[PDB]
């Protein structure tokens, strides 16, 4: 069977600038066996969770980070927002699946887990299923920043720093985006 | 230095369009988040619109459609496009490096959203009182009656004098047109050997008025 | 939308007193608050971010705390130079909003206000309307009654009147008050007169002219 689990059960997620992505082939996935076994949201895009197990693809792609609770919303076709512009793009044409749940008892920790980070600041939004894991200081001026932060010199990554206490909105979300490529097919429902 | 300056702001009429301009300098606009916030006359402070680092926008609901923030980098430039404009938009509308860097706000462009014609302002003198108490304080003053629409400035002496000067908040008549006064107290003693002259502008009637005081 | 609740809407407190504007979010906005102060005629300050964070240029009497739901803005030793309405602001969740705003004013000794009245101008006369004025300069606290009389019939409904935001340079207001007669009304009285009580007044004080002298 297609190994799902090491990517829904990881220990450790990626932050969502720094996005995982883990390529599947050659294998029989139950797509019906994610489709109970729990989630907050499963959305799927140009397909249904059931039709999944009666298909063929050349590959499949599962895409994993973190981010908070409000900004599951971003991650769909057609969204902007901070998330969306500058961190993890999907394409307005998407095919495919997007799986959250609630991490707030793995990853939020008393005084602020600050590991996961987002990118606030880019001159221009990804394109679909863009990585930039740049950590180049942000010239928000004419003069160069020369790598030191200060006026106009931005790090150009930020913190959510979770707390067990912090509204859902605000608590941390483990999401899984799968991503389905028509060569062989290698990928199949049983 | 950072600074912001709004320009584009006057009377407009009911459904009609206007541009705002946010000219800034000491930080590149393109690169930046910003926002338009606007507020209404004696009344608080309302989000309307944000454009981000890499150009996505959002607007208040009450402007949705209506409104777009936009910018030109040649310029340094940051717009907002004010379409099918009303009533309830009446406002100073300020631009702000806002809600990420460092923060910079602007000191306000005033729209008027209203049918009424432009009219500029009588300026009648608020003479020294002839019992102004011989070693003591006379107050004398400028009545600046009938424009519209807001604003007025009013300088002393071509901005000579400023101690103890007091120009009030206008007032709306139920003519539909405002009225204010500005005061200052100086030394009766003063009186005989100092010339007061009040310096009015209308900007939006292209009005420039000087009007010397002095005793009856 | 978040709809943000400041408390209380207006306050008064002697210099050196420790000021507290609270600031209640309608749900979580976690740390995402801001705080701006606005002086009489001027833009809206940045004054605090981030619950906490002090903004350049100012002063750490100010300090802000909370978190969630519950924020507060702390002056631990009020000023003068801080009269102004203060509002709170959050802006991580879309649409931006802001609190109602809180005025602030500066409590000082009793100042009886200074009173002048000027005559219409020959000038407006003519022009068929007589503005009478009356000055009420620097005084303290706020509270004035001017009462307009012509030849002693008390006048009501004919008068607006304008009050000046506080002054940080020595926290007083000023008010202009005018009274509106059409110059057939103005010829056919005699005395003009603004009685005007303030708590630094033991008895009203009458300032008046005769039409024509
Ligand atoms: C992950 O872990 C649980 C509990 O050990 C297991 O039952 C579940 O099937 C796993 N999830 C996936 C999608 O493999």
């Amino acid at each position: 069977l297609c190994p799902f689990g090491e990517v829904f059960n990881a220990t450790r997620f990626a932050s969502v600038y720094a996005w995982n992505r883990k390529r599947i082939s050659n294998c029989v996935a139950d797509y019906s066996v994610l489709y109970n076994s729990s989630f907050s949201t499963f959305k799927c895009y140009g397909v249904s969770p059931t039709k999944l197990n009666d298909l063929c693809f050349t590959n499949v792609y599962a895409d994993s980070f973190v981010i908070r609770g409000d900004e599951v919303r971003q991650i769909a076709p057609g969204q902007t927002g901070k998330i969306a512009d500058y961190n993890y793009k999907l394409p307005d044409d998407f095919t495919g699946c997007v799986i959250a749940w609630n991490s707030n008892n793995l990853d939020s920790k008393v005084g602020g887990n600050y590991n996961y980070l987002y990118r606030l600041f880019r001159k221009s939004n990804l394109k679909p299923f863009e990585r930039d894991i740049s950590t180049e200081i942000y010239q928000a001026g004419s003069t160069p920043c020369n790598g030191v932060e200060g006026f106009n010199c931005y790090f150009p990554l930020q913190s959510y720093g979770f707390q067990p206490t912090n509204g859902v909105g605000y608590q941390p979300y483990r999401v899984v985006v799968l991503s389905f490529e028509l060569a062989p097919a290698t990928v199949c429902g049983p | 230095e950072v600074l912001l300056v709004e320009s584009g702001g006057g009377l407009i009429q009911p459904g009609g369009s206007l541009r705002l301009s946010c000219a800034a300098s000491g930080f590149t606009v393109s690169s930046n988040y910003m926002i338009w916030v606007r507020q209404a006359p004696g009344k608080g402070l309302e989000w309307v619109s944000l454009i981000y680092s890499g150009g996505s926008t959002f607007y208040a609901d009450s402007v949705k459609g209506r409104f777009i923030i936009s910018r030109d980098s040649s310029k340094n430039t940051l717009y907002l496009q004010m379409n099918s404009l009303r009533a309830e938009d009446t406002a100073v509308y300020y631009c702000a490096r806002e809600p990420y860097g460092d923060k910079a706000w602007g000191q306000g462009t005033l729209v008027t959203v209203s049918s009424a014609s432009t009219k500029g302002p009588s300026v009648f003198p608020l003479a020294p009182s002839s019992k102004s108490t011989s070693g003591g304080t006379a107050a004398l003053g400028c009545l600046v009656k009938d424009y519209f629409p807001e604003p007025v400035t009013v300088s002393w002496n071509s901005g000579a004098l400023t101690s103890g000067v007091h120009t009030f908040p206008a007032v709306l008549q139920s003519s539909g047109l405002y009225s204010l006064s500005s005061v200052v107290t100086v030394p009766s003693s003063s009186l005989g050997t100092q010339t007061y002259i009040c310096n009015v502008n209308h900007k939006p009637s292209n009005t420039k008025v000087d009007k010397k005081v002095e005793p009856k | 939308d978040i709809q943000m609740t400041q408390s209380p809407s207006s306050l008064s407190a002697s210099v050196g007193d420790r000021v507290t504007i609270t600031c209640q979010a309608s749900q979580d906005i976690n740390k995402y608050l801001n705080w701006y102060q606005q002086k009489p005629g001027k833009a809206p300050k940045p004054l605090i971010s981030d619950t906490s964070n002090l903004q350049p240029g100012v002063p750490s009497r100010f300090s802000g705390s909370g978190a969630g739901t519950d924020f507060t803005l702390t002056i631990s030793s009020l000023q003068p130079e801080d009269i102004a309405t203060y509002y709170c602001q959050q802006y991580d969740n879309l649409p931006i909003t802001f609190g109602q705003g809180t005025r602030l004013e500066i409590k000082r000794t009793v100042a009886a206000p200074s009173v002048f009245i000027f005559p219409p101008s020959d000038e407006q006369l003519k022009s068929g309307t007589a503005s009478v004025v009356c000055l009420l300069n620097n005084f303290y606290p706020r509270e004035a009654k001017v009462q307009w009389k012509v030849d002693n019939a008390l006048q009501s409904g004919n008068s607006q009147e304008s009050v000046t935001e506080q002054d940080s340079k020595d926290s007083t207001y000023s008010l202009s008050s005018t009274l509106t007669l059409s110059k057939a009304d103005y010829e056919k009285h005699k005395v003009y007169a603004c009685e005007v009580t303030h708590q630094g007044l033991s008895s009203p004080v009458t300032k008046s002219f005769n039409r024509g002298e």
